[PDB]
């Protein structure tokens, strides 16, 4: 519940008016993949549905 | 003094693991013909099992900033932390590289590490980073110091994968330390120096040190 | 003060001061405490 | 379910346009190949059907 | 750190054949920070 309400708020800093901010969405992406726990227990790599 | 990595230098990438209770140190090694994949040889058992380092040597060709890779890309330096080195496989003459593939079951999100044939694209590029925070970057790349290592192309770790009853290396999401032991150098004209493959002639170049040939009766012992 | 980088060493053992490297899961409960333990190799950064 | 919505609804959002796609810039290739890598064409199938 | 920057930023304008208005200006407010760190440099060892 309290990692939807973060995600929409990334949602709206990389998708603006139909485009993605290409300069905002690298940086979410490279965060988010430096952090793999973002993804919650799926997509958790080893022993991950 | 203290060392610092240079290119054209020869390397060889070590980590460490855990087995019984026991440090195990780990060489990053790559047949080249036949087998694409990179393994790890075991090297703590070396006083009583020799380790095969003939395929774990490494050269640094080139370190660049990431800007710099990124013009060069588009179109002997000391190591710096942040860096993107090119590391060539001293037998294959091959690059290490994250390969697209996986073989492993465990992770989902690994890539196979492995060489390749050429230099070209960002898949062959890894950026040196401080395990620790005695380093930061833009400083010197010590002897003896734990890097870590990110493929270009595919942002993840240069990993070492417990999961299976097997050590594997993988590119994964999870960081590991690694060390880039020296091998030499710079060498002297002539000057021989260990690692290398020779003859010993006896006399005036004649007669040279050898076995028996292929399919003998003394089994080439 | 400040400037020499010191390697403590036991005496009697010759085992050198470092920490324990602490295992995963363990960094979510906010522990930044790593434990130190004497060791026979330890760590480069083990200079104080 | 609404997390991974949320999640791949972002993830989405962050993939390159299509004309830096066809433009063939080397940072658009690399994210899109990184979001790839993260979320499978098969498994969108089968949460969709 | 300055320098670096200073290095990063030509890379960027390497590839390109001129450098626009913009580029020049950051260029410029960047050397006038160099020179007075170079300014500051030399009035630490000069006496000497």
């Amino acid at each position: 519940c309290g990692g939807e309400r973060y995600l929409d708020f990334l949602r709206f800093a990389v998708f603006v008016n139909g485009e993605s901010v290409e300069e905002n969405a690298n940086v979410v992406v490279r965060l988010l993949i430096r952090k793999p726990e973002c993804f919650g227990p799926a997509l958790r790599g080893e022993g991950g549905s | 003094e203290v060392q610092f990595l240079r290119t054209d230098d020869e390397v060889v990438l070590q980590c460490s693991a855990t087995v019984l209770k026991e440090q195990l140190k780990l060489c990053l090694a790559a047949e080249g013909f036949g087998n694409r994949l990179c393994f790890l040889e075991p090297t703590s058992n070396a006083q009583n099992v020799p380790p095969d380092l003939a395929i774990c040597c490494f050269t640094l060709e080139q370190s660049l900033s990431v800007r710099a890779l990124q013009e060069m890309l588009a179109n002997h330096r000391t190591l710096l932390y942040g860096h993107a080195i090119l590391l060539r496989h001293a037998h294959s003459r091959m690059y290490l590289s994250c390969l697209t593939t996986s073989r492993s079951m465990t992770d989902k999100l690994a890539f196979d590490v492995g060489l390749q044939e050429d230099a070209t694209g960002e898949a062959c590029w890894w950026t040196m980073h401080p395990a620790s925070k005695q380093r930061s970057e833009g400083e010197k790349v010590r002897v003896g110091d734990d890097l870590i290592l990110v493929s270009v192309s595919s942002e993840r770790y240069l990993h070492l994968s417990t999961a299976s009853g097997e050590l594997q290396v993988d590119a994964s999401f999870m960081q590991t330390l690694w060390n880039m032991n020296p091998i030499c150098s710079c060498c002297e004209e002539g000057y021989v120096t260990g690692g290398h493959v020779l003859r010993l002639f006896h006399g005036h170049m004649d007669e040279c040190l050898t076995i028996s040939a292929a399919d003998s009766d003394d089994q080439r012992r | 003060y400040g400037e020499s980088l010191c390697f403590v060493q036991h005496v009697a053992s010759g085992l050198w001061l470092t920490y324990a490297a602490p295992d995963p899961k363990a960094l979510r409960l906010g522990v930044l405490k790593k434990k130190a333990i004497l060791h026979q190799e330890g760590h480069m950064d083990d200079a104080l | 379910m609404s997390f991974y919505a949320a999640l791949i609804d972002l993830l989405g959002r962050c993939a390159p346009e299509m004309h830096l796609i066809q433009a063939g810039k080397g940072e658009a290739l690399r994210i899109r190949a990184i979001l790839r890598s993260l979320v499978p064409l098969d498994d969108l199938v089968g949460i969709i059907s | 750190r300055l320098q670096e920057s200073i290095s990063d930023f030509y890379w960027y304008y390497s590839g390109k054949d001129v450098i626009e208005e913009q580029g020049k200006r950051n260029f410029s407010k960047a050397m006038s920070v160099a020179k007075q760190v170079f300014n500051s440099l030399t009035e630490y060892i000069q006496g000497p």
